[PDB]
C-alpha cells in the first residue's frame, strides 16, 4: 500500500509528488486533506480509468480516512463508474459498498442518485424511472446541499430521457437552473448543454413561456452560441405568434422535433394568438379584425370564422368574445410574463390613473370639508 | 474563589475530524474545555463557562453557566463541517461576556482553530486593538491544524495584549499528534 | 393604512424559475385578537361607533389611501 | 475498546443530566 502509491500509483506528470503528500496525509491524518486534494487528483480526467482501476486501491485507503461519505464516496463514485466502464454487475458492487458505508442520511440519497443512472443506462422507464420517484422522496425537502438536488435534477432528466414528456425536460432544467451553484458550471459544457436545450430541449413543445425560461439570461446567453435564429424562432412563437417568415426560419433552425410536431405546434401558436391578443392589448387594440385573427392563425379569413371557434374553443383563458369582428374584449387572461419593462404598468395604464384618483378625492374634501370634521 | 467567567469558543469543521491528537481532534478539544472548566469550577463554583462553535455559525452553543453538566452536553453531538470563521466568534465572544448580567466576574476567552482563516491580517488586528480597550483576557490554543505560525494570529494575540499586557499564551498546535494534558499544561502555567 | 403587525415566515425551497437558494421570509396575512374591557382604559375617551360618519368621512379615507 | 469506555463514559456523563432531568420531572409532578 505504502510502496503502491509511491511508485505504481503514479500515472501522469506530478503524481509522484502528489502521491508522496498523499502519504503524508495519510501518516498525518489529515483526512480533509485526503478529502480534498486527494480527490482533486482524482478529479482530473487524463488518467481516465487509470486513476478509476487505482481508485479502487484508494477506496480501501479511504475506508481507513473515515472521509465524510457526502464528499468522499461521492467523488469516489463519481469516478468509479469510469474505472466501472460497462458495469454489468460493477454497478451492484459500487451501490452495495455506498449501502453498506453511509456517513449520513444525505449520502444514502447522493447513492440512490447513482443507483438510478446506472439502471437508466442499462434499462428505460423500469425500475429506474420508480427509482427517480424514490429519489424524489429520499431527497425530501432539504436543498441545502444544492448539489444533491442537482444529481436529483440528472434523474429528473433521464425522466424525460426514459419518456419524451418534453414538459417535464422544461420543469428539471429550470430545477437544474435553481439548483446549480452559480455560472461556476463549465460554461462551455453548459453552453454545449445548452447547444442541446437551444436545439431538441427548447424545439420540444414541452417549454414554450414568451420568455419565462427562453429569456431567463443564463441558458439565452449560453444558446447564443446555438442558432441565433432558431433561439428568436423560440420567442416567435411564444410572443410573435404566426410569425409566418419565422415560420419558414423555424424548419431551417432545427428540422429535427419541429417538423415531427409542426402540426401540433401550429396549433399551439394559434392559441398563442389568442392569449396575445388579451394580455398584450386592454381594451381598445384587443379588440381586433377576423382577417387580423386569420393571419394570426395563419389561415384563410373565411377559415378564420371556422377557425376561431376552434382557438376560442380551447378556453385557456375565461374571457367574452364578439364575432362582429371577432374582437376579444375579453376578461381573465394570465400571461406567462410582462412585455418589455412593464411599461403598461407604468405611467401609461397605472399610477398615471392613481394620480388622477386623489386630486378627485381632494375634490370629495374641497366639496365637504365641515363634513369631514 | 475568584469570580471570573469564561466564553470558551469550540471549534466544529472538517479539520477538526482529522484525530492526529488523540483519537480524534474533536475529543482532545472536548477533554481540553473538561481540564478547564474543572479548574474554574476549582477556583470559584460560581464561575460560568460558555462555549459556541467559531466556524460557519458563531451563535451561543450554551449560556454561560456555573454548572459544566450544559457544557458537557454541548461538547456532546457538536457535529464538525462548517469552514471557520473566527473574525465573527471571536467578536460574538466578547460582546457575550459583556452581555452576562454578572459583569463583575472576570471575562476570558478561550479558542480553538484548526484550520487557516482567510482574514485580512489588518481586519484582525483591528479587531484585536478593539478587544485591548474591551480588556478582556484572550488565549487560543490551535489545534491539529492552524495557518502556518499562526502568524495573523499571533500579531492579533501582540495587539490584544501590547506594551506588556497580560501576554495570554498563543498555543500553535505542537506538529503531529499531541496529547491532552500537553496541551492543557500551557493554559496551566500561564493565561 | 393596514396594521401595525407584518407577518413574515422564512422557508429554504427551490424557485420554479430558479433563483439560486431561494431561502426568504414569506408574508402572510395578519389580523387582531379579541378582548373584553380593554379599551375602557384607551377608547372611553373618544370613539365613533354609529352609521352618522359612514359616507361622511369613511369614503374620504378611502380614496385617502 | 479504549474508544467504546470513552463512549460509555459519554453515555455516563448523558446519564448525571438524566439524573438531573428525573429529579426536574419529579419536581414538576410534586407540584
Amino acid at each position: 500500500v505504502p510502496g503502491f502509491l509511491q511508485q505504481s500509483q503514479n500515472s501522469g506528470p506530478g503524481q509522484p509528488a502528489v502521491w508522496h503528500r498523499l502519504e503524508e496525509l495519510y501518516t498525518k491524518k489529515l483526512w480533509h486533506q485526503l478529502t480534498l486534494q486527494v480527490l482533486d487528483f482524482v478529479q482530473d480526467p487524463c488518467f481516465a480509468q487509470g486513476d478509476g482501476l487505482i481508485k479502487l486501491y484508494e477506496n480501501f485507503i479511504s475506508e481507513f480516512e473515515h472521509r465524510v461519505n457526502p464528499l468522499s464516496l461521492v467523488e469516489i463514485i463519481l469516478h468509479v463508474v469510469r474505472q466501472m466502464t460497462d458495469p454489468n454487475v460493477a454497478l451492484t458492487f459500487l451501490e452495495k459498498t455506498r449501502e453498506k458505508v453511509k456517513s449520513s442520511d444525505e449520502a444514502v440519497i447522493l447513492c440512490k442518485t447513482a443507483i438510478g443512472a446506472l439502471k437508466l443506462n442499462i434499462g428505460d422507464l423500469q425500475v429506474t424511472k420508480e427509482t427517480i420517484e424514490d429519489v424524489e422522496e429520499m431527497l425530501n425537502n432539504l436543498p441545502g446541499v444544492t448539489s444533491v438536488h442537482s444529481r436529483f435534477y440528472d434523474l429528473s432528466s433521464k425522466y424525460y430521457q426514459t419518456i419524451g414528456n418534453h414538459a417535464s425536460y422544461y420543469k428539471d432544467a429550470l430545477r437544474f437552473l435553481g439548483c446549480v451553484d452559480i455560472k461556476d458550471l463549465p460554461v462551455s459544457e453548459q453552453q454545449e448543454r445548452a447547444f442541446t436545450l437551444g436545439l431538441a430541449g427548447l424545439l420540444g413543445e414541452g417549454v414554450f413561456n414568451f420568455g419565462e425560461l427562453l429569456m431567463h439570461p443564463v441558458l439565452e446567453s449560453l444558446r447564443n452560441t446555438d442558432r441565433q435564429w432558431l433561439i428568436d424562432t423560440l420567442y416567435a412563437f411564444n410572443s410573435g405568434n404566426v410569425e409566418r417568415f419565422q415560420t419558414l426560419k423555424t424548419a431551417w433552425g432545427q428540422q429535427p422535433d419541429l417538423a415531427a410536431n409542426e402540426a401540433q405546434l401550429l396549433r399551439k401558436i394559434q392559441l398563442l394568438c389568442l392569449m396575445e391578443m388579451t394580455f398584450t392589448r386592454p381594451a381598445n387594440h384587443r379588440q381586433l379584425t377576423f382577417e387580423e385573427i386569420a393571419k394570426s392563425a395563419k389561415i384563410t379569413v373565411n377559415e378564420v370564422e371556422l377557425l376561431v371557434m376552434k382557438a376560442l374553443s380551447v378556453g385557456l383563458v375565461k374571457g367574452s368574445i364578439d364575432e362582429v369582428d371577432k374582437r376579444v374584449h375579453m376578461t381573465w387572461v394570465q400571461p406567462r410574463v410582462l412585455d418589455l419593462q412593464q411599461i403598461k404598468g407604468m405611467k401609461d395604464r397605472l399610477e398615471f390613473w392613481c394620480t388622477d384618483v386623489k386630486s378627485m378625492e381632494m375634490l370629495v374634501e374641497h366639496q365637504a370639508h365641515d363634513i369631514l370634521t | 474563589m475568584v469570580l471570573e467567567s469564561t466564553m470558551v469558543c469550540v471549534d466544529n469543521s472538517e479539520y477538526m475530524r482529522n484525530g492526529d491528537f488523540l483519537p480524534t481532534r474533536l475529543q482532545a478539544q472536548q477533554d481540553a474545555v473538561n481540564i478547564v472548566c474543572h479548574s474554574k469550577t476549582r477556583s470559584n463554583p460560581e464561575n460560568n463557562v460558555g462555549l459556541i462553535t467559531l466556524a460557519n455559525d458563531c451563535e451561543v452553543l450554551t449560556t454561560l453557566t456555573p454548572d459544566t453538566g450544559r457544557i458537557l452536553s454541548k461538547l456532546h453531538t457538536v457535529q464538525p463541517k462548517g469552514k471557520i470563521t473566527f473574525c465573527t466568534g471571536i467578536r460574538v465572544a466578547h460582546l457575550a461576556l459583556k452581555h452576562r448580567q454578572g459583569k463583575n466576574h472576570k471575562m476570558r476567552i478561550i479558542a480553538f482553530v484548526g484550520s487557516p482563516v482567510e482574514d485580512n491580517e489588518k481586519d484582525l488586528v483591528k479587531l484585536a486593538k478593539r478587544l485591548k480597550k474591551e480588556k478582556v483576557n484572550v488565549d487560543i490554543i490551535n489545534f491539529g491544524e492552524e495557518e502556518v505560525n499562526t502568524e495573523k494570529l499571533t500579531a492579533f494575540v501582540n495587539t490584544l495584549n501590547g506594551k506588556d499586557g497580560t501576554g495570554s499564551h498563543l498555543v500553535t498546535v505542537p506538529p503531529g499528534p499531541s496529547l491532552a494534558d500537553a496541551l492543557i499544561s500551557s493554559p496551566i502555567l500561564a493565561g | 393604512l393596514g396594521l401595525p403587525t407584518e407577518a413574515y415566515i422564512s422557508v429554504e425551497e427551490v424557485h420554479d424559475d430558479g433563483t439560486p437558494t431561494s431561502k426568504t421570509f414569506e408574508h402572510v396575512t395578519s389580523e387582531i385578537g379579541a378582548e373584553e374591557a380593554e379599551e375602557v382604559g384607551v377608547e372611553h375617551l373618544l370613539r365613533d361607533i354609529k352609521d352618522t360618519t359612514v359616507g361622511t368621512l369613511s369614503q374620504r379615507i378611502t380614496n385617502q389611501v | 475498546r479504549t474508544r467504546l469506555l470513552d463512549s460509555e463514559i459519554k453515555i455516563m456523563k448523558s446519564e448525571v443530566l438524566r439524573v438531573t432531568h428525573e429529579l426536574q420531572a419529579m419536581k414538576d409532578k410534586i407540584k
